[PDB]
RNA sequence: UCAAAGUUUGAGCUC
RNA sequence: UAGUCGCCGUGCCUACCAUGGUGACCACGGGUGACGGGGAAUCAGGGUUCGAUUCCGGAGAGGGAGCCUGAGAAACGGCUA
RNA sequence: CAGCCGCGGUAAUUCCAGCUCCAAUAGCGUAUAUUAAAGUUGCUGCAGUUAAAAAGCUCGUAGUUGGAUCUUGGGAGCGGCCGUCCCCUGCUCGGCGCCGGCCCGAAGCGUUUACUUUGAAAAAAUUAGA
RNA sequence: CGGAACUGAGGCCAUGAUUAAGAGGGACGGCCGGGGGCAUUCGUAUUGCGCCGCUAGAGGUGAAAUUCUUGGACCGGCGCAAGACGGACCAGAGCGAAAGCAUUUGCCAAGAAUGUUUUCAUUAAUCAAGAACGAAAGUCGGAGGUUCGAAGACGAUCAGAUACCGUCGUAGUUCCGACCAUAAACGAUGCCGACUGGCGAUGCGGCGGCGUUAUUCCCAUGACCCGCCGGGCAGCUUCCGGGAAACCAAAGUCUUUGGGUUCCGGGGGGAGUAUGGUUGCAAAGCUGAAACUUAAAGGAAUUGACGGAAGGGCACCACCAGGA
């Protein structure tokens, strides 16, 4: 095709494309509230944390880094945050 | 392009266009400082520090949340190195291959690496003898290199 | 002029590979120019089989096989005529045909 | 050009002097060697005395037989086969008397059969040979 | 190192051009560049581009029309006296009659002929017909 | 499943 | 630095100290069938070559050197080698 | 003979003659240096896979070139939404003078180049030119 | 009361630091790779030796001989031996500045590429002079000397062969230490930077997504499977346009001629010669002229003619089968 609304591209379309190449580049990683079932406190994890991220008062580990995103211990959830 | 290599990758960190601090957050500036206080006495760089400060606390960048950058906070308290980090690092490089090469007198391509290797400390020196870090005097000497770390 | 893209070779990453002496020459060849022909055959092809087959003892009684690898020179080749000629247009055409033969 | 640069007038002026002798012909007009080799020295004519006729045969397809003239020149002492061109003009040059030769219109380079003749006689005895052929004058005896 | 990002973007939009595309986005935005194509558009040989702002240097996006032949740029940026004004404008363009050299001066971004009236020398930009 | 195979009046071809 | 000479300023010259200055932005050295310029020829626009030559400036009267005389000469149609 | 291609070996449109015919006309021919023609030295303006052509590769000081970013607009009057004329420094002695103050005039000072416009200044002769 | 230096503590100034580039450097995470070096391990075959078995030929060629051989050859078995080489797995695959790089295991350090809301904030690109590396042959010393094999000899064909075939066989071929810097070192295509068509396949890192299949007992990993993303070796494709054409998504964006910067060519020969300079033990490398001669030298593509190149088809002035 001919015309493009190269000003108005789809959601969609920002996503499928190279985090410059967005029509505004934007990054692909993000913050996280994680949470093991026994200690209290939410851990505010980054998404590659290239660190061993452990919990409050020492008490056990969550994170073990790996290349991208961070494979959390077992039975540990969590929450992706917003702003 | 690199400098002295052929690849030509484009992999970096992408900031994104709000440089507003986000809804959840709510630490301050002076405690962070309070915690670099502790983590440069302890003895850590402006990097390190920065990558704790995203995972742990969720904090991204500090040139955003608060008006300042990190190594001029440091510098403020004296806490900043004699030179820079990145010429420590590559003098450290220096010095190792130097050494694997003292038994290894063979490792052609070992001698090839180091001489591009003082081709950039060269030229980076040059860049903070105009930014008025260095002294005029400063010289990387291989004799008197490896007692810089 | 260029006569072939490929210089009758397979080198366009690389740079240098071992040399092979020929079997009916010795003419050295670069492994990558060089024709490779994995045959594997039997000691007994089809006439003889049937023939030997009347020597063995067993009735069918399954025969070992001759598993070669074969390398050739190219005015070899020519002249042991396993390869012909082809046009300008045809040379291209860089598909074996099917299991026909 | 390929240095479109504002501040490479230097290195531009630099080349161009140095390719300008690459060129065969301005080599050829500004050292001194093919001037000087020249026995005619930057000169259309020069003045010379006749010490034998000789028959030079021509080149392939064609087929003659040239009639040159072994002249010495005075100033330098240096020796030429001018070449007599017209039908039955030889008769006239006698041996032991002063022509004034020309070139040949080619600046160094041989013509056609006559190899290696780049000159031609004009005058013999301040008589010119064009009357003498023609048969308005006569030589002076 | 990307020197000139004119440079680039014109070559950018004759290739457009050539193939008759619609709209046309430009990755880096200068001042001088934006200059240039308000004076293009108040003589109408093209149509409403928009710019996209970020906190960065920006982009733009032309919604090209098909009246423009070629859009031409001279480097190194000669200054040009008003002796030589006429040899440059009759060696570069099409003829007396059209075609124009816009070249920033001290009085500001213009066309050679209105730099005629205003009496006016200075640095040659670029060109277009 | 490769031993070899040389020359040709000077006496006139041609848009 | 201090003097000499010179009509004055200056290694112009003398004496005593200091050890400087130029160089790939082509110095230094070698060549030039080079006195210089105003100009001429050629040309689309750019340029190219020439310019001893009747106007200006310089230098010179066999080779080099030296000098009297004079307001003015290191004069050559003035002298001494 | 023919600058070059070529002509001449018995009907020579190419030689030597005659017969004619062509160009220029008191002038024409020949030679040499040199200039346009030459986008065959190319800044405007050449080439560099195969016609002649890219250092075997990488490092490297001079040389050359280098991202973006800071003033945009404003007031009064004017012409046929549009354009243009009027204006966009600051910090001792007297009069547009007016009822010590205000403004103006004057003196001195201005963080700095390239770039562009003016004038003066340029020996005549020459060139163009009334 | 005015004008110069010095020296105490104020009030106010919105009080003082441009962004973080699809510019770049440096850090981090787990990977990736015949990437490099050193040391270590293994394999057969090989030729040689020792021993045992039957035995008269074995070799080698288009055809033979010199050659080994009844003082036991060749062939087979078991032991020993030294140095090459790491097949097949091996791809229009990977990595390296380039030549090139593949037996096991260990040590040493590095790096392209990827993810990244990691730090600094212009630190960058190309480069005469200068420098590191740079297959084979060649050279100097040792060490080692299995195979092949320049030179050389002889034996064969042949009008000649001081060659092509053969039997021997020297230097060399291997390792360490010293020189050397030349190849069609070819993609015969300098480096960065932008833009303009597809198509499927692939290698790496990363992301997402029914289900199969092992861990077995789930998770989270592994092998398949269907996709997207970055750059990467290549491939195909078209009236994109260019190009003398052969051809190229680059050899494009050129009379509508300028993004940046190095090197280098200007008729053929003479000649990469001479002379000079410099390097090298030598071999030779590098820089690099002129005279003279000469009107053509070459490229792509067309039609012929030829072909001791192949495929088709025919003929008793071809053959085949035969006959005068
Ligand atoms: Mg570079
Ligand atoms: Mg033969
Ligand atoms: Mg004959
Ligand atoms: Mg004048
Ligand atoms: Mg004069
Ligand atoms: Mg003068
Ligand atoms: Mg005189
Ligand atoms: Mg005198
Ligand atoms: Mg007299
Ligand atoms: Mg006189
Ligand atoms: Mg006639
Ligand atoms: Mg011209
Ligand atoms: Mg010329
Ligand atoms: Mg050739
Ligand atoms: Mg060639
Ligand atoms: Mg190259
Ligand atoms: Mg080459
Ligand atoms: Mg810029
Ligand atoms: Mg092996
Ligand atoms: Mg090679
Ligand atoms: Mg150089
Ligand atoms: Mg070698
Ligand atoms: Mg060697
Ligand atoms: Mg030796
Ligand atoms: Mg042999
Ligand atoms: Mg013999
Ligand atoms: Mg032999
Ligand atoms: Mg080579
Ligand atoms: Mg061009
Ligand atoms: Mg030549
Ligand atoms: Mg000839
Ligand atoms: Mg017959
Ligand atoms: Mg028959
Ligand atoms: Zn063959």
């Amino acid at each position: 095709p001919l015309a493009k609304d190269l000003l108005h591209p789809s959601p969609e379309e920002e996503k499928r494309k190279h985090k410059k190449k967005r029509l505004v580049q934007s990054p692909n990683s993000y913050f996280m509230d994680v949470k093991c079932p026994g200690c209290y406190k939410i851990t505010t994890v980054f998404s590659h944390a290239q660190t061993v991220v452990l919990c409050v008062g020492c008490s056990t580990v969550l994170c073990q880094p790996t290349g991208g995103k961070a494979r959390l211990t077992e039975g540990c959830s969590f929450r992706r945050k917003q702003h | 392009g690199r400098m002295h290599a052929p690849g030509k990758g484009l992999s970096q960190s992408a900031l994104p266009y709000r440089r507003s601090v986000p809804t959840w957050l709510k630490l301050t500036s002076d405690d962070v400082k309070e915690q670099i206080y502790k983590l440069a006495k302890k003895g850590l760089t402006p990097s390190q520090i920065g990558v704790i400060l995203r995972d742990s606390h969720g904090v991204a960048q500090v040139r955003f949340v608060t008006g300042n950058k990190i190594l001029r906070i440091l510098k403020s308290k004296g806490l900043a190195p004699d030179l820079p980090e990145d010429l420590y690092h590559l003098i450290k490089k220096a010095v190792a291959v130097r050494k694997h090469l003292e038994r290894n007198r063979k490792d052609k391509d070992a001698k090839f690496r180091l001489i591009l290797i003082e081709s950039r400390i060269h030229r980076l020196a040059r860049y903070y003898k105009t930014k008025r870090v260095l002294p005029p005097n400063w010289k990387y000497e291989s004799s008197t290199a490896s007692a810089l770390v | 002029t260029k006569k072939r893209r490929n210089n009758g070779r397979a080198k366009k990453g690389r740079g240098h590979v071992q040399p092979i002496r020929c079997t009916n020459c010795a003419r050295c060849v670069p492994k990558d120019k060089a024709i490779k022909k994995f045959v594997i055959r039997n000691i007994v092809e089809a006439a003889a089989v049937r023939d030997i087959s009347e020597a063995s003892v067993f009735d069918a009684y399954v025969l070992p096989k001759l598993y070669v690898k074969l390398h050739y020179c190219v005015s070899c080749a020519i002249h042991s005529k396993v390869v012909r000629n082809r046009s300008r247009e045809a040379r291209k055409d860089r598909t074996p045909p099917p299991r026909f033969r | 050009g390929k240095c479109r640069g504002l501040r490479t007038a230097r290195k531009l002026r630099s080349h161009r002097r140095d390719q300008k002798w690459h060129d065969k012909q301005y080599k050829k007009a500004h050292l001194g060697t093919a001037l000087k080799a020249n026995p005619f020295g930057g000169a259309s004519h020069a003045k010379g005395i006749v010490l034998e006729k000789v028959g030079v045969e021509a080149k392939q397809p064609n087929s003659a037989i040239r009639k040159c003239v072994r002249v010495q020149l005075i100033k330098n002492g240096k020796k030429i086969t001018a070449f007599v061109p017209n039908d039955g003009c030889l008769n006239f040059i006698e041996e032991n008397d002063e022509v004034l030769v020309a070139g040949f219109g080619r600046k160094g380079h041989a013509v056609g059969d006559i190899p290696g003749v780049r000159f031609k006689v004009v005058k013999v005895a301040n008589v010119s040979l064009l009357a003498l052929y023609k048969g308005k004058k006569e030589r002076p005896r | 190192v990307r020197m000139n990002v004119l440079a680039d973007a014109l070559k950018s939009i004759n290739n457009a051009e050539k193939r008759g595309k619609r709209q046309v986005l430009i990755r880096p935005c200068s001042k001088v560049i934006v200059r240039f194509l308000t004076v293009m558009m108040k003589h109408g040989y093209i149509g409403e581009f928009e710019i996209i702002d970020d906190h960065r240097a920006g982009k733009i996006v032309v919604n090209l029309t098909g009246r423009l032949n070629k859009c031409g740029v001279i480097s190194p940026r000669f200054d040009v006296q008003l002796k030589d004004l006429e040899k440059w404008q009759n060696n570069l363009l099409p003829s007396r009659q059209f075609g124009f050299i816009v070249l920033t001066t001290s009085a500001g971004i213009m066309d050679h002929e209105e730099a005629r009236r205003k009496h006016t020398g200075g640095k040659i930009l670029g060109f277009f017909f």
